[PDB]
């Protein structure tokens, strides 16, 4: 069969890794915020709209993940809808 | 067999991973929680700095879960 299957996978996981590392950024921008004018109310919306850059991340990371579950464990099953 | 062994290998990482993408989730919702709760204070502030540290940590630990796992695809390639 076609080794690309687990070449794929290997791709997601370097995008997983990009991922990975800009939430970790985004973290460290968050404890800049909450450290220093964590009691701004201004500086609570910048907060939230990072939580919410955030959470989309770890969604693209979570669906690149259960798209390795299919190329890695199963490819000769029919795991598209992850 | 050992092509079973493989795909315990593969589930643990993936399942994992999937896991540690649940703990992150939960500690970045109550960071949000925290911020939008009324009433805040230092020891709140306190709060959500460890909780970044937190799911920082799982950051970690999740990419080397990828590493881990795409070395696999590399030797099963």
């Amino acid at each position: 069969t076609e080794k690309r299957l687990l070449e794929e996978a290997e791709r997601a996981h370097r995008e997983q890794k990009e991922i990975i590392k800009k939430a970790q950024e985004l973290h460290r921008r968050l404890e800049e915020i909450v450290r220093q004018s964590g009691s701004s109310e201004e500086a609570k919306k910048e907060a939230k709209k990072i939580l919410e850059e955030i959470r989309e991340l770890s969604k693209r990371s979570l669906e690149l993940l259960r798209e390795i579950l299919y190329l890695s464990q199963e490819q000769k099953g029919s795991l598209v809808p992850r | 067999g050992t092509k079973e062994d493989i795909l315990e290998r593969q589930r643990k990482i993936i399942e994992r991973a999937q896991e540690i993408h649940r703990r992150q989730q939960e500690i970045l919702e109550e960071l949000e929680r925290i911020i939008r709760k009324p009433g805040s204070s230092e020891e709140a502030m306190k709060r959500m700095l460890k909780l970044l540290e937190e799911s920082l940590r799982l950051l970690k630990e999740l990419l080397e879960l990828s590493e881990e796992s795409a070395q696999l695809l590399y030797e099963q390639r």
